RNA sequence: AAAAUUUUAGGAAUAGUUAAUAAUAAUUUAUAAUUUUGAUUAGAUUGUUUUGUUAAUGCUAUUAGAUGGGUGUGGAAAAAUAAAAAAAA
């Protein structure tokens, strides 16, 4: 398609009145062209001796436009619509138009307004949209309690051995029971950072 | 009303050209030297227009 | 729900629904200028929408690069840690 | 679903790698200008393992040859006009791609086909179902919009207030 | 009764209208106890058994040779009907679906002359917590199985 | 046609395979032929219905006259041919190198 | 709302049958037998019955035997526009048929009368031919249709018609014919074959001369 | 007043005036003694005239009583017939289908028979 | 030639396209039940067909085919054979796949 | 789904319409699929005061005991012709009167004339049933110009309020076929003065001035008594 | 999709449908009564052991007075305070990323947030709706209209991207010297 | 016990009536035995059934198809002589012989082959039988009747299995065609037979 | 929008899993082709990095 | 899809059965499978660190649910009742 655009463009910049009948005859049905042969042949009527023959051509470009499934660039739409006063030929929806009114006003409103300018940190940003806390705020105690008969605590519980004692065990779950596990009830020094960071927050 | 087209078959036309190669790492030696020149022509080409 | 008015098309059935639901076409026309004045609340909603799922998405990259950075050293130094142990057993 | 691979693996191994060279095809065209009918030469790239014959050449062409105009009626390869045997391996001919290898095309018709093996055909024996080009042509790496990116919209164990734990797991 | 429901059953599924409404008739006068308004009019009267076509008195047999034809034609379209398999079925006809028969001990119950072949009495009788408080024993093993 | 030259679609008499290979290599082939002349071994019936004329409107305006329309069955019931006899110029424009300008009929 | 969940699916688009809720129970045994009875109190055939499963209506080919078994209400025609109106049922009437009457069926139709009651027929014919079948007519639809209005003699059923000719279908009234109901013009048709201003009557009264 | 559950239209002698009827709020519609569906219409359909919509909607009471002699049971707009225990004639006591009197149904009608004596 | 033509396209179907839906089989006069209940159903609409879910599945002796290790390594041997002994066994394309199928397959 | 009504908004859930797209909301669903449709209940219905007054006759009564006199039967022709007509024409009523059963004219419904909307369908074919009141068409559909390329099948093509205005130029015999009207700008060049467009995919026609009082009057804006 | 609907609760597009935030009751008194903004399926499960997809917060309808008046006391603080608690970033994750739906209570309750505008329902009994003209429309976008490439980078801005760096920041992260 | 056995009852055998009630009550027997419902049959040697059958609450499962075979074979060396009697007017024809003889032919393909040590019979009783000498008493029955393969479709079924049992059960195909056919031809095996009168 | 590839890159890493070399390709190739090239270079700086 | 946690004063046998299979829809092959480490059936019987109590890893208590023959429809049977989760202006 890109050949015939470039071949449309020629005989537009060229002031040939045929590169419509060419569009229609070569690249209409058999193609699936954009909006910027259309950008092309708006200039190539724009050239029309009848005002009413150069809004008629803009109008069954645009139903074309409509019936093969080709949307209509914001460039030609700003093309067309530069004209309105001499074809009165909208380019701009019902609902669309109302949208702009309504959000232009508004915004510009807000903008010359000084109060509204200030900041607002509810609607500016979001923060920490991660899954897990920044921060260590003590919890989970993976320890048991003296009510609690539940040590291991199953699917959901962070807790992993009994609040107090339990069966010997080896390796590395002793080393964990014994000292590494979180013990959140302590009253000296909290759970435990890693090694490069629990250096710098001894004190 | 229109002319649609299926998964089946390319039954429009294309909407933009292609060249007809392989890909830069079948290319013969000769074959990516040509590349190679074709290539720093185009980044002398991006370079004008930037 | 959908409103019909007494003055729409009515069915002359007495085996069913006895008014069509067809309308004037006053009623096509209005019925316009209230889905224009509800379209002016759809664009600031849906504007809303993705400028929030904007802010959701970039918020993630700054934390997230916050947490790899941290994390890797956190890494680096629990394998230089485990690699000692090692060592000594 | 069941493409025969149940782990990642991102290397390439030996089996999937094939040795093959780039050989072109001359073709006879005919082209028309004002006068009319001017002979002119159209080329195809193949790539042919090492080891093929040039029957297996000549099909391999025949898959290639995308243009309704070209590959039509049948055709025998020659070299400089010698035609060339089609049981007779690449090797024992010396062909390489400095080879200059034409298709006279024998004016028959009803070229009988077999697009029964697909275009795409490795040993891996995958078969993406749309052959509108060879892999060779294909990049094989560009986005694909025939999807819909997901979020996670199920919480595992954290759903509300307060982040106590997490009820992981 | 419980012969007569058999039978009738039995001939339903065997597609036999005829011996199925005579027997109802009969049972009607015969008065049984669960048969006495089950009574309806005989469609075959003054019909032979052994020797044809069925005609309603405003209808008239078509020329034999085209009677022969949509005979022919009738024959082949009711065993055509027949053949199809119904889904979701076992090759059961409905009087036979969901058709479980054990006798009458089999729910909490002994012999009785009367009863000749009695169904086990359905499970909706009696009820556990009708019969013994929670946690403990109703003392009707064997019930609610089928 | 009236604008490229496609291959085979201007042939002689009638694609000649063997009677065993007919329904085999025949189906999903067509060709252009001058005059009106149909194959062997067919039985013809011309479709006369206009609900089923109707569609070949456009062809029949805005690129050739119909004459007829022909459904060709074998005499074993097996393979089809749909044949359509056109009559008089395209109403196209043909190229001198269209493979349908080298048809005498056309033109 | 729609009857999709409330009865079976081979039900979908279903209406006027009897009682769509029988064909949902009729598999039980006493239904059954009772479907069995009602073939054979319909009668057409020679073995017990029952409708298929996925159908409610009669099939097809079990209601077009039912209708080739009817035995026609007029039973013996005296006239050939009674046989003739015995074989128009047959043709135009048969079961869910296509072949459509034509004018030239209508005009045969016409041209058989004898009696008014035969009159009666053809003119029911007309009416299934003008609503039923909306085929156009023929040129001398009105002709025929006059002259057997006449050879019957009921001169009322030709004026009324031509005061009802458009909603009649009659496209063409000859200005002859026309003029003839409408008054004056006592006749309304010179015979070509015999040269007489139909009717005989009005021909004796006018012409005196006969000639071929 | 639209719904048959909502008599609105009972209730026109418990308001004196146009105003006094747009100024009641829920806590007086109740108190003068309005049941609860026929307080919320009243008080929609004044909400609704103050938003712009007048009460222009249509009667649905007929539409319901037709679809009410009828078993649907979630009161949809469906049909639901009744299947009553006999619904055929040889079950219904009625032997065989009924013969017509061809002779008695075959006679010439007085119209035609006063005609041809006429003729 | 039309019989073996057609042996080697079935055997390259069932060798490049394996479990396809083209690669399927069905009992000859095969009972396929959907039709039969679609001719027995008072279809109001002939679109909403009757046992759809079910229908649309079964089909007597239906059957998704594919080449296991007896069937390649058989058809290996069948295939070179078809050609002449002069032929050379390594470039045919066929053997070559199926050898690399059974290769793949059991690896 | 291809046609969302305001793109992707969900803001109140009748923001996307009364239906969500054009196709079938189910591939089991094909008759759900968007369409223009027309008001079966009224247009179907015809008047049955017409047929009060007249004792019409069983197709299957013929029997000579039950037949009426001659004229009583043709007001029953008339009648039932004015039971037929009462409420509109089939596009199969129309062709049936037209010369080549309406092959080549356009038919159209009312509404498809009305402000803004220009539509017709260039008849191509008609198959009349028994009942020649029912059957199917076919025609070619042409939409502010732009005109099918093939036939396709005319939607409630029985239901009455079909109209035509015949000319003999556009009739086409049984010997020939119907050509496609041409679309406008592609096959025939654009005339202002032969054809100028009412609309356009980005034109929406001026409020009209009662309409605007009315609904001002119903929000209250103006004073309405 | 049943035989008998559930005449009293029903719904669109059958179950378990789009995520919705609906402010969810207790069954309590109303003395009592408070709500919590949940996200949840349009179909609510009764079934799963999972209720609710998301818990955005909660919200007490009973207004409370300020204890806090002697604090910096600040224009109209003595006012009755009605507490909310609120996930605004979940919100906002379900909200734009995941596109749920919003029932007007909630989106009362929010507008009063500053995290949306004033709901659809929310309407002032005073000014009338809109009336629109093509015409009128069609002459304020011409008389301004944005031009295209400010138009596109402010949509780019508010949609796609936020963090475009400037000459001088690209300048300070390319690498220096020794370009190792 | 089956009804070919209540037929079976030392009668006059010499009646044609009895005859075809016979065969048709063997051929039944058989389309019984090999169109068996074998979904939950088990066969798996278990110990505790050596000094008894299989328990009779798992009679169904595990003994029924094996008495079914037994007695299939036992009614077979009853019957045989009855139904496919040795050649010197027939009582029963050609086509009937030949579906009886298909179908105990399948029967004896598709009978048990697992010997249980349970079992008190011979372990030859669980092999596929020999059917030689009915295979020649049919084709001196086809043989003495003209047009048993004609061009009906079905009639290709027939010749497809007429070849099968003759190439099982070592017998020349050729005696299924008139003696003029194999006249001044030393040998044509089966094969041959078939490529000519297929 | 093209942010989401990043981002998808990201939640890799924060899943604990070990991006391959072809999703660092995917990445910059999808980048690039919406023009985000120095969301690129964020996604070879996040490489080096890891 | 999987792992793992049950009860009975008088303690024993269980089975539309285990694996293999070119077998959708198993005419096949095997020294198969469950169980004293407590099975099967029968009896009791929704589960249920939430209840209560205590110095107590003890004792004690509980209602989230689910549902192979009623339409084969539907994305999914969860379908004969619906304190209401607002259901296309």
């Amino acid at each position: 398609a890109d050949m015939h655009l470039q071949v449309v463009e020629t005989m537009v910049g060229c002031g040939t009145m045929k590169a419509n009948d060419y569009f229609v005859r070569n690249v209409l049905r058999q193609f699936s062209w954009d909006s910027r042969f259309l950008e092309v042949l708006y200039v190539e009527y724009r050239r029309q001796d009848d005002v009413d023959m150069w809004a008629e051509l803009t109008k069954r470009a645009l139903v074309w436009t409509a019936r093969y499934n080709a949307p209509a660039s914001e460039r030609l739409r700003r093309l067309i619509e530069d004209d309105y006063d001499t074809i009165r030929v909208q380019t701009r929806t019902f609902r669309e138009l109302a949208v702009f009114q309504f959000r232009d006003v508004e915004e510009r409103r807000h903008s010359r307004d000084v109060v509204n300018e200030l900041p607002n940190p509810w609607y500016d940003y979001v923060a920490h949209a991660l899954p897990f806390p920044d921060r260590d705020a003590g919890y989970p105690d993976e320890y048991g309690d003296l009510g609690q008969w539940r040590a291991p605590g199953g699917p959901g519980s962070p807790v992993r051995g009994p609040g107090y004692y339990a069966p010997p065990m080896e390796g590395e779950h002793q080393r964990g029971y014994t000292a590494e596990w979180r013990d959140l009830r302590n009253p000296m020094r909290p759970p435990e950072f890693p090694t490069p960071w629990e250096r710098k927050y001894r004190q | 009303w229109r002319l649609q087209n299926n998964g089946r078959a390319l039954a429009l036309g294309p909407s933009v050209t292609i060249e007809d190669e392989m890909q830069s790492r079948f290319f013969s030696n000769d074959q990516f030297l040509v590349h190679s020149v074709k290539e720093v022509l185009r980044i002398v080409l991006q370079e004008h227009k930037r | 729900r959908q409103i019909r008015p007494y003055y729409n098309l009515p069915s002359k059935s007495e085996h069913g629904r006895k008014m069509t639901g067809f309308l004037t076409p006053y009623r096509h026309w209005m019925w316009k200028q209230n889905e224009l004045w509800r379209n002016v609340h759809e664009a600031q909603f849906e504007h809303l929408r993705r400028v929030y799922k904007r802010q959701w998405l970039e918020s993630f990259r700054v934390n997230a690069d916050e947490y790899i950075y941290k994390y890797n050293i956190t890494k680096a130094a629990q394998l230089a840690q485990w690699e000692c142990e090692m060592k000594e057993q | 679903h069941d493409t025969d691979r149940h782990y990642w693996r991102a290397v390439t191994d030996d089996p999937r790698v094939q040795h093959l060279i780039p050989l072109r095809i001359r073709f006879k065209i005919f082209t028309w200008v004002t006068s009319g009918w001017e002979q002119r030469m159209q080329v195809v790239q193949i790539m042919a393992p090492k080891d093929s014959t040039i029957a297996q050449v000549k099909d391999l062409v025949l898959v290639e040859n995308q243009s309704p105009y070209l590959c039509v009626s049948s055709f025998h390869l020659a070299i400089d006009g010698k035609e060339l045997d089609p049981q007779k391996t690449l090797g024992e001919y010396g062909v390489t791609e400095q080879s200059q290898i034409d298709a006279i095309e024998q004016n028959d018709h009803l070229l009988h086909r077999d697009d029964e093996r697909p275009r795409d055909w490795t040993v891996d024996e995958i078969t993406a179902e749309d052959v509108k080009r060879s892999p060779y042509k294909e990049m094989e790496m560009q986005p694909l919009q025939n999807l819909a990116p997901r979020y996670e919209a199920r919480p595992k164990g954290y759903f509300g207030r307060t982040y106590y734990s997490g009820m992981k797991q | 009764p419980t012969m007569v429901k058999f039978y009738h059953d039995c001939l339903v599924r065997n597609n036999r209208p005829r011996e199925a409404s005579s027997l109802m008739r009969l049972a009607a006068e015969r008065g049984v106890h669960g048969y006495e308004d089950k009574w309806e009019a005989d469609v075959y009267k003054g019909r032979p058994l052994d020797s044809s076509l069925m005609l309603r008195g405003d209808q008239r047999p078509l020329p034999e040779n085209l009677q022969a034809l949509l005979e022919e034609e009738t024959t082949r379209n009711i065993e055509a009907e027949r053949s199809v398999p119904v889904p979701f079925s076992a090759g059961l006809h409905a009087t036979e679906i969901n058709s479980v028969f054990r006798p009458r001990v089999y729910r909490q119950l002994w012999y009785k002359w009367q009863h000749i072949a009695n169904r086990y009495r359905p499970t909706a009788a009696l009820k556990r917590r009708q019969l013994a408080p929670r946690d403990s024993p109703t003392g009707i093993p064997g019930f609610y199985r089928i | 046609a009236a604008s490229s030259p496609v291959p085979h679609i201007i042939s002689s008499k009638h694609i000649d395979v063997p009677r065993e290979h007919r329904l085999r290599l025949l189906p999903g082939m067509l060709y252009l032929l001058d005059g009106d002349t149909l194959p062997e071994e067919f039985t013809i019936n011309r479709v006369l219905d206009p609900t089923a004329l109707q569609y070949y409107g456009r062809l029949s305006s805005q690129i050739v006259t119909v004459e007829a329309v022909r459904m060709l069955v074998s005499d074993d019931l097996r393979l089809l041919c749909n044949c359509i006899t056109f009559k008089g110029p395209l109403h196209l424009p043909v190229a001198p190198y269209a493979s349908l300008a080298s048809l005498r009929g056309a033109s | 709302a729609s009857l999709r969940y409330r009865r079976p699916y081979w039900m979908m688009f279903l209406k006027g049958v009897d009682n769509w809720k029988i064909y949902t129970v009729i598999q039980q045994p006493d239904h059954q037998r009772t479907e069995m009875l009602y073939q054979a109190w319909l009668g057409g055939l020679d073995r017990p019955y029952t409708r298929p499963k996925c159908m409610a209506n009669q099939p097809l080919w079990l209601s077009k035997k039912r209708h080739m078994l009817r035995k026609e209400r007029l039973d013996g025609p005296e006239t050939p526009l009674e046989k003739y109106v015995l074989e128009w049922h047959k043709k135009f009437h048969s079961f869910q048929g296509t072949e459509r009457p034509t004018p030239d069926d209508l005009h045969t139709a016409l041209d058989l009368v004898e009696r008014p009651l035969d009159l009666s027929y053809a003119l029911q014919l007309l009416g299934q031919c003008r609503n039923l079948n909306n085929i156009r007519f023929a040129k001398e639809t009105f002709l025929v249709f006059l002259e057997a209005c006449l050879r019957v003699g009921r001169r009322d059923c030709a004026e009324y018609a031509l005061e009802h000719a458009e909603p009649l279908g009659f496209w063409f009234i000859d200005e002859d014919h026309r003029r003839y109901l409408q008054g004056e013009q006592t006749w309304y048709k010179l015979s070509p074959l015999d040269n007489l201003y139909y009717p005989v009557e009005e021909n004796a009264k006018l012409n005196e001369g006969r000639k071929p | 007043d639209i719904h048959r559950l909502r008599p609105t239209s009972d209730f026109k002698a418990s308001f004196k005036d146009w105003n006094d009827l747009f100024t009641c709020d829920k806590r007086q519609l109740r108190v003068r003694g309005i049941p609860r569906m026929t307080r919320d219409a009243i008080r929609t359909a004044v909400q609704a005239f103050q938003n712009g919509n007048p009460p222009e909607r249509f009667d649905t009471k007929e539409e319901w009583l037709y679809y009410k002699q009828f078993k649907t049971v979630d009161y949809s707009y469906r049909v639901i017939p009744e299947l009553p225990e006999k619904y055929r004639p040889h079950q219904s006591g009625i032997d065989q289908a009924p013969l017509p009197d061809y002779r008695e149904i075959n006679k010439m009608p007085q119209w035609a028979e006063c005609e041809e004596r006429r003729q | 030639q039309q019989l073996s033509q057609i042996a080697l396209a079935r055997c390259k179907r069932l060798l490049y396209h394996p479990d396809s839906p083209r690669a399927q089989v069905m009992s000859e006069d095969g009972y396929i039940p959907l039709v039969e209940l679609q001719r027995h159903a008072e279809g109001t609409n002939k679109a909403a067909l009757i046992h759809y879910n079910l229908g649309i599945r079964s089909a007597q002796g239906m059957r998704r085919v594919a080449l296991g290790a007896q069937s390649s390594a058989r058809l290996a041997e069948l295939v070179s054979r078809l050609e002449e002994a002069s032929a050379r066994v390594s470039g045919n394309t066929l053997v070559n796949d199926l050898v690399h199928h059974l290769s793949h397959k059991a690896a | 789904r291809a046609d969302p009504l305001n793109g992707g908004s969900s803001m109140t859930l009748g923001s996307k319409g009364s239906k969500l797209s054009p196709e079938p909301h189910r591939r089991r669903m094909p008759w759900t699929a968007a369409k223009e449709y027309v008001p079966g209940v009224v247009l179907n219905a015809r008047d049955k005061m017409v047929l009060d007054g007249v004792q019409l006759l069983d197709i299957e009564s013929i029997d000579r005991a039950s037949q009426l006199d001659p004229l009583e039967v043709l007001r029953a022709v008339v009648a039932t012709r004015e039971y037929n007509i009462s409420t509109g024409k089939n596009i199969f009523q129309l062709a049936s009167q037209a010369t080549y059963n309406g092959r080549g004219q356009r038919f159209y419904r009312k509404e498809w004339q009305e402000g803004t909307y220009d539509k017709y369908v260039t008849l191509s074919a008609i198959d009349f049933d028994r009942d020649g009141n029912k059957g199917t068409a076919y025609g070619y559909i042409t939409f502010h110009g732009e005109t099918t390329t093939r036939p396709v099948q005319v939607d409630f093509a029985d239901v009455p309020g079909w109209y035509m205005d015949f000319v003999e130029e556009r009739a086409v015999p049984f010997t020939g076929i119907v050509p496609p009207p041409p679309s406008i700008g592609t096959d025939v060049p654009v005339d202002p003065h032969s054809y100028r467009l009412k609309a356009y995919p980005y034109y929406d026609a001026p409020n009209p001035p009662e309409f605007v009082e009315r609904l001002l009057k119903d929000r209250g804006v103006l004073p309405d008594t | 999709a049943r035989a008998v609907i559930k005449r009293r609760s029903p719904q669109l597009w059958g179950a378990p449908g789009a995520p919705i935030i609906r402010m969810r009751g207790h069954h309590v008194v109303w003395k009592f009564q408070s709500y919590d903004l949940v996200v949840e399926h349009t179909h609510k499960r009764r079934n799963s052991d999972i209720r609710l997809l998301h818990y955005l917060g909660k919200h007490c309808p009973h207004p409370q007075k300020s204890l806090w008046s002697p604090d910096t006391p600040v224009a109209q603080d003595r006012h009755l305070f009605m507490l909310t608690t609120v996930d605004i970033d979940a919100f906002k994750y379900w909200f734009g990323v995941k596109r749920c739906r919003l029932s007007m209570k909630p989106w009362a309750l929010l507008a009063k947030a500053g995290l949306l505008p004033p709901s659809l329902t929310q309407n002032s009994k005073i000014m009338p709706k809109p009336l629109f003209d093509k015409e009128s429309l069609m002459r304020y976008y011409l008389a301004n209209r944005k031009d295209e490439d400010v138009m596109a980078r402010e949509k780019y801005l508010n949609y796609e991207n936020s963090m475009v760096k400037t000459e001088e920041e690209r300048a300070a992260e390319r690498p220096v010297a020794p370009y190792l | 016990p089956s009804p070919v056995d209540e037929c079976l009852r030392g009668g006059s055998s010499l009646d044609k009536r009895l005859i075809q009630e016979v065969r048709e009550r063997f051929v039944s027997f058989c389309r019984e035995y090999v169109l068996m419902d074998t979904s939950g049959m088990k066969s798996t040697i278990l110990s505790t059934e050596l000094n008894a059958g299989p328990d009779y609450e798992h009679y169904d499962r595990r003994l029924r198809r094996k008495r079914h075979w037994l007695a299939i074979r036992h009614r077979f060396e009853d019957v045989r002589y009855v139904i496919w009697p040795d050649v010197v007017n027939p009582s029963l024809t050609a086509g009937e012989m030949l579906e009886a003889l298909l179908w105990l032919d399948a029967a004896s393909t598709f009978c048990v082959r697992k010997v249980h040590p349970s079992d008190l019979g011979d372990k030859s009783e669980f092999l596929p039988l020999d059917l030689q000498r009915e295979v020649e008493v049919v084709a001196c029955h086809a043989r003495r009747d003209l047009d048993f393969f004609d061009p009906s479709a079905t009639s290709l079924e027939q010749f497809t299995a007429c070849a099968a049992l003759c190439v099982n059960h070592r017998v020349p195909f050729s005696l299924f065609f008139p003696a003029q056919d194999v006249c001044g031809d030393a040998s044509v095996s089966t094969g041959q037979c078939i490529v000519a009168n297929a | 929008i093209p942010q989401e590839a990043l981002h998808w890159l990201l939640r890799m890493i924060v899943d604990n899993f070990n991006p391959q070399h072809v999703h660092y390709i995917a990445a910059m190739k999808t980048l690039q082709s919406a023009g985000e090239l120095d969301m690129a270079r964020d996604v070879w700086k996040i490489m080096e990095r890891q």
